[PDB]
């Protein structure tokens, strides 16, 4: 796949309600708050199965378990790809190289850690 | 004044 250019500090992100924060300042509750404000998305945590690194050249494929059933998913990423880890914040398999190409302090995504996925609902 | 802003929900995936 490929990097939106949101992930890069200073990037305003628009919450549901109408409040204007930078991408590294966000936090679990605004994201929380977010879906509850929402008439429409609601929050599914996803919960990190399996990092299988180095499938090619820059990707990783993750496996997850999403929602409550915990239905098997697996994904395709850039190792620098950053996912939002409930109580953790950005997350990804190459912290170091998502810092760097980013900007965006970052944590180690791990198996176990609770992601953030969004579902319609 | 605009500014150009992205919304929360393309931070997160739709697994």
């Amino acid at each position: 796949p490929t990097l939106p250019p949101y992930f890069m500090k200073g990037s305003m992100i628009q919450l549901a309600n109408g409040e204007l924060k930078k991408v590294e300042d966000l936090k679990t509750e605004d994201f929380i708050q977010s879906a509850e404000m929402s008439n429409d998305l609601k929050i599914d945590s996803s919960t990190v199965e399996r990092i299988e690194d180095s499938h090619s050249p820059g990707v990783a494929v993750i496996q997850f378990a999403v929602g409550e059933h915990r239905a098997q998913v697996s994904v395709e990423v850039l190792v620098e790809y950053p996912f939002f880890v409930f109580g953790q914040g950005w997350s990804s398999c190459c912290p170091e190289r998502t810092s760097q190409l980013f900007d965006l302090p970052c944590s180690k995504l791990s198996v176990g850690d609770v992601c953030i996925s969004l579902t319609l609902k | 004044r605009s500014v150009a802003v992205f919304p929360w929900h393309s931070l997160v995936p739709f697994l």
